RNA sequence: AGGUGUCCUAAGGGGGGCUCAUGGAGAACAGAAAUCUCCAGUAGAACAAAAGGGUAAAAGUCCCCUUGAUUUUGAUUUUCAGUGUGAAUACAAACCAUGAAAGUGUGGCCUAUCGAUCCUUUAGUCCCUCGAAAUUUGAGGCUAGAGGUGCCAGAAAAGUUACCACAGGGAUAACUGGCUUGUGGCGGCCAAGCGUUCAUAGCGACGUCGCUUUUUGAUCCUUCGAUGUCGGCUCUUCCUAUCA
RNA sequence: UUAACUGAACGUGGGCAUUCGAAUGUAUCGACACUAGUGGGCCAUUUUUGGUAAGCAGAACUGGCGAUGCGGGAUGAACCG
RNA sequence: AGACUAAUCGAACCAUCUAGUAGCUGGUUACCGCCGAAGUUUCCCUCAGGAUAGCAGUGUCGACCUUCAGUUUUAUGAGGU
RNA sequence: AGGUUUUGCGCGAGUGUUUGGGUGUAAAACCCGCACGCGUAAUGAAAGUGAACGUAGGUGAGAGCUUCGGCGCAUCAUCGA
């Protein structure tokens, strides 16, 4: 006997992509080699984010990129391991160079129209193998419809499951002191 | 019998619905029939247009 | 339990908004109307064959009722309602009790 | 009667009362409790004086 | 209503006269305190008074029947 | 027929199974329950001190 | 071992003067006990009710003035899922009571004294709708109370079957078996006395220690897809607490 | 809020490590999502209630059987290793 | 006599609605690997049954955050067996 | 058939050809568009009204980058508009 509390406990994070894209398999091979034989911490972070599922890689927009291009960051390279989406609100697009997993049709056109350049994760390793002069970005993880229903309960101010919305659907008892109580 | 956080169901399936089910397996067969009727009608009205103003 | 015929308390009138003399009177429920929506629906449900269609209460247990005082402002004729606890004795305008005047 | 003997931290001060924060142990989790006590019941504590000295 | 009120009026008068004997005799009053006596007679003050008014009904008479009985019965019991 | 009424035999072991979790303390406690009269004035106080410190670039230089 | 379905225009709120139960010594009628006076008196008295806690220039007692037992909504504590109902604590914005003033007051000194959806009814603003357009009746909405469920988180409800039926239960009775032996039966110890006189030839009060499972109870472990439930007739064997 | 820049909370600037101010361990840090079975229990040391008592009925802390073999108690779900 | 009415009577026989409902009995089909329970809280014409919290598995993300502990020492409070 | 969370895939402020039409080696395959569904704006019973003081705010932590001064994603708490 050994009197242990835990035994044969597994890991908690993904160790390989679940997708079977052939090109993504090549991209993992490149960065798995780079992370082993390079001291730059930028490479290790990029490798793990390639394994993540779609809900853990939310899209980023052109506006969010322009927000972080101030206060002395006009000359750095933006790297986003996700999709990049055009924003209809932004009227004037600044000049930038972006390395992203993929672009929408309109986002690519407007970036190069202003005088920019669109890169690729493989070209990024060829130009900046150590990731010097770069900044990483993420999308809003919690900005999803399904997240608003999480942890429903009294005094929580969450969103209920209703087949429609109107005065005939819920409200009434338990939502106003005029009919019994309130929550 | 509800058990968890669910949406309240309303499925109108307590009558004898199985007696009246209308599957559509003749969608392509019917289309051929209409095309045979149009070109047959167009032949009868040789120089005239098919439709009306 | 007896209460005076008059007392002065807050008045929520549009122009009083202060303490003002009030007259005290007991509240009595009115006659049930014959054209309310609840009555009109009940009459239709009972017509024709079928019998009694809604429950009839039988098992009563309470012996008393709560007393409700209706007040009236002496200026703007505004009214108020103040509930009380359950009681047997209610009277407005009764005489006050006397201390130390015992006699049989 | 549960709080007779416990120690807490003041979080609010009013005309004649103070608000105290104490931690209560329900089965399998702790809960934060906030109570209002008149100053006749509270008393300064020498628990932290050794540390401050 | 006239008969019910008159019956309850007789019963309340009967009980007031009945309790007057307890408060009047010296044997029971010897061990019976002043503090209960003056409060019972204080309640009896408005008890004689409410007879003079005419709007009193049977309910009132029954209430003061039981209020007087509970008040006097604690003194007599202990 | 009759059956056992109540028990507490295995409750202590169940609670300690995956720890008794104490909520984490944190730097800024909430201001819920503080009296409103002090709360209104505290709002005005913070409004002024932000403007004054913003003027530090073209101004007072305290 | 007990208690609750109530009671109070003051038995609620403010202020002031006084100190209780009981005991000692005195005074015409006056006595155990009627009224008056002095000294001692830590609560041994009183505070609506069951019990517990609390109170002496008071929370008791008498006197003076009053209606904070009022209006608009939020946060917190107890039972707890940290849902509802009941009850309770501390502030904020108005209007008042009392007192020279500081202050106190959001019912009873504290711990119990009570109630959802639907429907009906009253108060409030001067408000919204009746969908072709107007004006008056009527009807429908929003906010706060009352009419009640005591099986008290809340169905509308009388019997019989010995003519009987079905799904199940040894989670549950009537018979054996098992543990216990109060009651039933049997056997000891001490020695006041009975026994012509003499405790023990033969008995034994007041007390006290045991055995048995042929009496009757207590328990409900095994059998309800079944262990044939009184008595007698017949026949074999074993136990000893011994009738010959 | 105070007779009063007198206080109160939240702040700018500055000072204090040469040693961030008890022991031992860290073979297991925090948060979220979805869902299965279960809701007849029983036994033992110490404390303990009703009963003459019971392999009887009812509770508190902890360890067990149920869900589990192996070596001892000849045998024996719960005793010892 | 609740007797008889085609071996059927305290309400005959035949087909259909009908695969009538069951909180109740019985059964439920190959192998290996890893983790591993509950008979307890609150409400219900509830007590052979359900919802709710607990125990359990799997999928993860944030840092590898240096945070923590069914433990001891030192300082200081409460209790009425 | 209708819901719900998680995994893979296409497009992305949009997205969905197939009720229907054109065509065909004919129940296959290929092409076309007007409407419409969900999403982009909430709140009240209702008549109704309808989202920038600031480089889209202030403070404490934050991976990574850096000219070494600093700039600081996601997310957690808190004070404001
Ligand atoms: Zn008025």
């Amino acid at each position: 006997g050994i009197d242990l509390r835990w035994k044969h406990v597994r890991s908690s994070h993904r160790k390989a992509p679940k997708s079977d894209n052939v090109y993504l398999k090549l991209l993992v091979k490149l960065y798995r080699f780079l992370a082993r034989r390079t001291e730059a911490p930028f490479n290790k972070v990029v490798l793990r984010r390639l394994f993540m599922s779609r809900i853990n890689r939310p899209p980023v927009s052109l506006s969010r990129i322009a927000r972080n291009l101030k206060n002395g960051n006009e000359k750095k390279t933006v790297v986003v391991v996700a999709t990049v989406t055009d924003d209809n609100r932004l009227l004037q697009v600044p000049k930038m160079e972006v390395a992203a997993l993929r672009f929408t049709a309109k986002a690519r056109a407007r970036i190069e129209a202003a005088g920019g350049r669109t890169l690729t994760l493989d070209q990024l390793a060829l130009e900046k193998p150590t990731g010097a002069n770069t900044l990483l970005l993420r999308g809003p993880k919690n900005a999803r419809e399904a997240v608003k229903h999480f942890g429903f309960g009294p005094h929580k101010h969450k969103k209920p499951y209703v087949r429609s919305k109107g005065r005939k659907f819920e409200r009434a008892r338990g939502r106003r002191r005029s009919r019994g109580f309130k929550v | 019998a509800i058990k968890h956080n669910q949406q309240i169901p309303n499925n109108h399936f307590r009558k004898h619905w199985q007696r009246r089910v209308r599957c559509h397996f003749d969608q392509p067969g019917k289309k051929v029939t209409r095309r045979l009727a149009r070109r047959a009608k167009a032949a009868a009205l040789a120089p005239r247009p098919v439709d009306k103003l | 339990v007896n209460v005076p015929k008059t007392r002065k308390t807050f008045c929520k009138g549009k122009d009083c908004q202060k303490h003002t003399l009030h007259k005290v009177t007991q509240y009595k429920a009115g006659k049930a109307s014959a054209f309310a929506q609840g009555k009109r629906r009940y009459d239709r449900k009972q017509s024709g064959y079928g019998g009694q269609t809604k429950p009839v209460f039988h098992k009563k247990a309470k012996t008393t009722k709560k007393i409700v005082l209706r007040l009236e402002c002496s200026v703007c004729k505004t009214k108020k309602q103040l509930p009380l606890k359950r009681c047997k004795h209610f009277e407005l305008g009764g005489d006050k009790k006397t201390k130390g005047a015992a006699l049989v | 009667k549960f709080y007779h003997g416990k120690t807490g931290v003041v979080y609010n001060v009013t005309k004649s009362a103070v608000g105290v924060i104490v931690y209560k142990r329900v089965k399998h989790r702790y809960i934060e409790k906030r109570i209002n006590v008149r100053i006749e019941h509270v008393k300064p504590s020498r628990s932290r004086e050794d540390f401050l000295r | 209503a006239f008969s019910k009120r008159f019956e309850a009026k007789q019963q309340l008068e009967s009980y007031i006269s009945r309790v007057e004997e307890i408060i009047s005799d010296p044997t029971l009053s010897l061990k019976l305190k002043r503090g209960q006596k003056d409060k019972i007679e204080q309640a009896l003050s408005e008890a004689m008074a409410q007879l003079e008014i005419e709007d009193s009904t049977a309910d009132e008479l029954k209430k003061k029947e039981l209020a007087l009985k509970r008040l006097v019965t604690k003194a007599m019991a202990s | 027929a009759k059956s056992k009424n109540s028990s507490q035999h295995n409750q202590s072991r169940k609670a300690h199974r995956n720890g008794i979790k104490k909520p984490k303390t944190q730097r800024y406690p909430s201001l819920k329950g503080t009296d409103p009269k002090f709360r209104r004035n505290h709002r005005h106080a913070l409004h002024g001190t932000a403007k004054a410190l913003k003027e530090f670039k073209e101004g007072k230089r305290e």
